[PDB]
């Protein structure tokens, strides 16, 4: 959950030069992000989550 | 018929076991072992047909 | 008698 | 390789057909299994299996659709989307049980000043929602079933009203995978993604995946493949820019059992 | 052999580096994720790692009971116009969600299953009058079976179906069933129907729903309470918990992301917007 | 090896004494206290001490079963501007103060923690009307799921977090948890806070309470009668006991003096005087 | 799997033995041995670093 | 007295001036403006305890005929391997008169008390940008 | 290599920080020498030293400029252009001595329809010429010390003519190299080229060079950084193109004598 | 079998 004493940091992205394209060419495009755990990764204490509920 | 096995022993006061018997024919009855197996994520993870080696070009 | 794992 | 070889170049042949790439992005094998006939200890109907091997494990090609700025997605169902191929559909429907395994390449070349990107997934068992919102469960077997023509998807949800005569079809939304889950964890399913700068293809290489080890083809598909636009088209300026994608699938290590008279399904 | 329980890789460490060696490059077109770890892209120590991935097996993950149906059944007098209340339920995980949910992480899955059931009563009208103890009998019926009609006739001698016979205020009963599906594994999505449609039959008689295989999957659990009745009138519920034991699990799916709405993956307008409004440059 | 219940050293017998050696000069300015024995500066007997120090090791110390809160639940019918009454607690120990004394004689600790709860009821109002045997749901909700907002909502199904169903009138129920910390040893004091209050960001956004560390430490007992409502009010309580097993600690401590006034180490103006008047000559 | 142990005999009527057997997979849910082990109080009453001689003067 | 753990982050951490301690609890009463300070009172440790029993924490005494200094080794001490420096403060140094200073029949002396401390195996994780706290 | 390792491509990481890049012309190692520390055969202060590390031996990024038909050049100094970077900054100030080799990574890409080349060069003591013309080596610490933002050339020399108030800066010509010697031989210093259509980067290993082991890196500079267009940019017939420039150099083996007080130098 | 204490 959100918690000041466990708090993980900061993720930005920045552009280093520039993109630079020639005539003819798009001057605007998409990248797409993805995220994924390493092999040291570990997860305990099993609870319900709040991403699922049934209102009556 | 008892099976002992070891207990991983987290917060400590040699290894420590536990016993347990089956009481019943079917194994449907019995309680979860626990003793559960690892695999690598490869299925999922690295699908492709041929072997990915991380420090060369993914495309070559 | 016993299995010991 | 010192002698040419590369990732991006590769040769497919099954039957009498090949398809070339020069622009691959490696090929996929789901779940790492290759195609298999089904092995005897796993074995349930008795008879004698038809595999008819060349006849039917060769590589059919469906009906080119187009990829515009305003393209929300495709979808195709396995073995649906082959029933009509040659002798694999004759097999299919002469038959009460199939089983079948395939390679399925999508294809779509641009130029290196056009850009985007079709996410390209093989889901097992992919159940798509329904347009009504008073029944649940009721998209008809027609609806379900486009054969070659495949479906699309949508960016809206828009229910279904006439109640006197419903539509009785999907109403798939895109972020959505048109199955109620969100479309960015649809990576855990396997795919390949054509990013146009990139590669011109995806090759999927899908193993027979079911509960059983042979089932209905006719009352049940095994595979759903969905393509999706992850990054829109775009190409120098052009408002309306258009490129085409084409499907080519081969079913591979097909077997039948149940054999009798013809299935004629009732398909409009 | 790595079991659940082992720790993970340590990390080694790693120095400076300037090489044609590219981890940090890569292409995912492929399929494939990158298996990068820390020393590929920084400079690492090294760690011994303790921590193991032992809570999050397929086991421990579900190695709980979850809640998939209340019924309700009473002790009243039967009399012309309503009879004393046995309840009947189409055994099912899909009537709540959390179990759902979590099982539905998957495409297909074989396991052992254990019913516990709680059982609670309640007096509903104000007289001071008491009842006894009460019985219960919770009889499995499979399908096939006759379904009792009234609490009392003579299906629920049960020769041969299931029952427990369980009495209030005692620990809450409880029954293993082992992998009783006609396939080899459970499916929890079937892309398909039950029946061809045929040309030279009606559309009526080739009609079945989208995505249901068997209609009645697993039976019916029917409950009574097994004494006669009180002048006083006693409400009872019994709540089922289901915890897959020994359980495997087959083919990875995005989880539901949008509420549940029916026994499909069929959704409702008004639902579709599990996202909130965030800001792209905004921690 | 030596042992918690091995006896303490003989005394030696030992004899008169002129020389150099003086044992019982010594500077306790250098944070050293004289180790000292009878022998030392006595003439003693031979004596042989069976007596052990088996009873005061730290297992032994806290090897009792404290009450930590009392939980109040009803079984009412819920109406417009009141609902059942179901009970939601933050699990700590410094709700009440003689379990919270003796483990701060440590700054650290880490233990297997047993839960045992007793449980009580009684009817609240004159109607000689009854009630049946109730069953009660404690559930564990860890930092993250979701809380109940009603007695009888989705959150009770329980399909991960652990819960126990308790039957009135049967034994106290019992559960063990393991050393579940994120930090190798649990911090009975924490001389710090869990924000930095940074100069760009304003005052408000960079507070915190002082020594507290994670908001929610370790999570929530819900408790609810799990019994529809009677036409009579049964109000019961939940007494909660904590034992300490398999414990460890470090770093001891000065004991708290003065009365406890909050989960901090504040004190109240009028309870600073633990001790009492006594004539300095005087026995 | 059982485990066998001494008691220390208080009031008396050789050695009197008493058996524990674990029943669970988590040693959280054991009972506590009560073996426990003493330590030298040093740390705590003589935490100087140089060594102490008690008949010597503590300076010197 | 309204309120508890409620010292501010500025008012916990003097830097090197450091703190005082108080023979005398006396509660802010500002209610509008607290002060948010701590008011640690001598006889109970500041904090609640019997200063006669700080001596179960490592200590030493500075006994003017006996010694002029005193001098403390502390390995680092936390229920982690390592954590925030600037969140968390690991140690404490109290120093208190434990018997009052005196000087032949003078009123009012005075002597001067000087700390001098050397960090010991120090490490640091997580480099970034550099931390600008609110310190006043 | 038939495993795809290309001249090309290449990873840098020191500290916390990686360097990509997919378009290298290899990279130089000045004078074949790799940064190393101070052996004590050749060691001269006799205090412990004091040596960051990752905390310094780390990738940082100075302020990008700007590359325009116009630009006549740029120079940088080391130590200078990094002393207020972080924990190297801190070090350099609160030590009297100190030696340091770097990693220097010049980054700048366009398209293949532009066109242009830098010549990116390392110098050991960069001297460079003054303002005036009535008096010499007069320019001032300050400007002598730009920090980061670094300096430029100009194609003509402008004396300073204020007599009551001297500029007191350095007037550096680029056909000259700003020291009196012919831009064509600066090719004689460790060099790389950015010629657009072959590469987008340059990358130079710095070794630490001077006439003592160590020595005050506030009062000293050891190299000198000189980036000049010899070739111009230039692109599809654009009157005012532009393309960025980075600088990301990262110390190596540094270590510090002499510990005191932190420096507070006069730099405006 | 048994472990003895
Ligand atoms: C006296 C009590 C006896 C209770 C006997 C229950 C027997 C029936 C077990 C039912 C198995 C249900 C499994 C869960 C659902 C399925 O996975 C999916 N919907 C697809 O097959
Ligand atoms: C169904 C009942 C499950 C009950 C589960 C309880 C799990 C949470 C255990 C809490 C551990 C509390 C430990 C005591 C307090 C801490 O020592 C200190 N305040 C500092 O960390
Ligand atoms: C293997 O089990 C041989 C040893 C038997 C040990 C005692 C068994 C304890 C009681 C089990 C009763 C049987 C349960 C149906
Ligand atoms: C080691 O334990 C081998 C001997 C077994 C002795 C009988 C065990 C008594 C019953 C224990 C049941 C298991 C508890 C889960």
């Amino acid at each position: 959950i959100d918690d000041s004493f466990t708090e993980g940091g900061y993720i930005s992205v920045f552009y280093q030069t520039r993109i630079v394209v020639p005539l003819s060419t798009p001057r605007e495009m998409d990248i797409l992000g993805f995220v994924s755990a390493c092999n040291d990764f570990s997860v305990r204490l099993l609870r319900d989550t709040t991403h699922i509920e049934q209102k009556a | 018929g008892a099976q002992v096995s070891s207990q991983k022993v987290g917060a400590h006061e040699s290894t420590i076991n536990y016993t347990t018997i089956n009481y019943y024919r079917d194994s449907a009855s019995n309680a979860a072992s626990k003793q559960d197996f690892s695999q690598d994520p490869s299925k999922f993870t690295e699908p492709i047909k041929d072997v990915l080696i991380k420090t060369a070009p993914m495309l070559n | 008698g016993s299995s010991s794992t | 390789e010192a002698c040419g070889y590369s990732d991006r170049v590769l040769q497919l042949t099954l039957g009498n057909s090949t398809i070339t790439t020069q622009e691959a992005a490696n090929s996929v094998v789901a779940y790492g299994r290759w195609p298999e006939y089904l092995r005897d200890s796993e074995a349930n109907p008795v008879d004698q299996p038809t595999e008819p091997d060349v006849a039917a494990c060769r590589f059919y090609t469906l009906d080119t659709v187009s990829w515009t700025k305003e393209s929300r997605g495709w979808w195709w169902k396995l073995p649906d989307a082959l029933r009509d191929m040659g002798l694999f559909g004759q097999n299919m429907y002469y038959h009460y049980l199939g089983r079948s395994g395939y390679t399925v390449h999508v294809q779509c070349n641009a130029s290196k000043f056009h850009q985007g990107a079709l996410g390209v997934f093989a889901v097992p068992e992919m159940c798509l929602a329904g347009d009504s919102n008073t029944t649940t469960m009721h998209t008809s077997y027609q609806n379900a079933n486009p054969g070659e023509k495949g479906g699309t998807f949508t960016g809206t949800f828009t229910p279904d009203n006439n109640q006197t005569s419903p539509a009785r079809r999907f109403c798939p939304v895109d972020y959505l995978l048109g199955n109620g889950t969100l479309l960015g964890n649809a990576f855990v399913f396997p795919h390949q993604i054509i990013n146009l700068r990139t590669n011109n293809c995806a090759t999927l290489v899908l193993p027979y995946v079911n509960s059983l080890s042979i089932d209905s083809m006719v009352k049940h598909n095994n595979w759903g493949i969905a393509i999706l636009p992850l990054a829109p088209l775009n190409f120098a300026s052009e408002s309306s820019p258009e490129i085409p994608i084409t499907l080519t699938i081969a079913p591979m290590c097909c077997e039948f059992n149940g054999l009798r008279n013809i299935t004629l399904p009732r398909l409009q | 052999a790595a079991t659940s329980r082992d720790a993970l890789p340590n990390t080694e460490a790693s120095g400076p580096t300037h090489s044609k060696e590219i981890p940090a490059l890569t292409a995912v077109e492929t399929g494939a994720t990158n298996p990068l770890v820390p020393s590929d892209t920084v400079q690492t120590r090294h760690v011994v790692q303790h921590r193991s991935r032992s809570e999050s097996s397929i086991e421990s993950f579900f190695a709980r009971g979850a809640c998939v149906t209340i019924m309700t059944v009473d002790n009243s007098a039967s009399t012309t116009n309503k009879d004393k209340l046995f309840a009947v339920w189409k055994i099912t995980y899909k009537d709540t969600v959390q179990l759902r949910r979590k099982l539905e992480f998957f495409t297909y899955s074989r396991f052992d299953m254990e019913l516990t059931f709680v059982v609670t009563a309640n007096f509903t009208e104000t007289n001071n009058g008491h009842a006894l103890n009460q019985v219960y009998q919770i009889m499995y019926i499979p399908p096939g079976a006759p379904v009792p009609e009234k609490w009392d006739d003579y299906t629920w001698q049960t020769s041969s179906n299931p029952s427990i016979f369980y009495t209030y205020g005692t620990a809450p009963a409880r029954i293993s069933v082992p992998y009783v599906g006609i396939s080899n594994a459970y499916s929890h999505f079937y892309d398909g129907f039950s029946k061809v449609p045929l040309k030279d039959q009606s559309a009526a008689l080739g009609d079945s729903l989208y995505g249901a295989a068997s209609l009645n999957d697993f039976g019916i659990l029917a409950v009574r309470v097994v004494n006669d009745h009180n002048p006083t009138k006693v409400t009872s519920k019994i709540r089922v918990y289901l915890k897959p034991k020994h359980i495997r699990v087959w083919c990875p799916r995005p989880p539901r992301a949008v509420a549940y709405y029916g026994p499909g993956v069929d959704y409702k307008d008004g639902t579709l917007t599990p996202l909130s409004t965030k800001d792209l440059t905004t921690y």
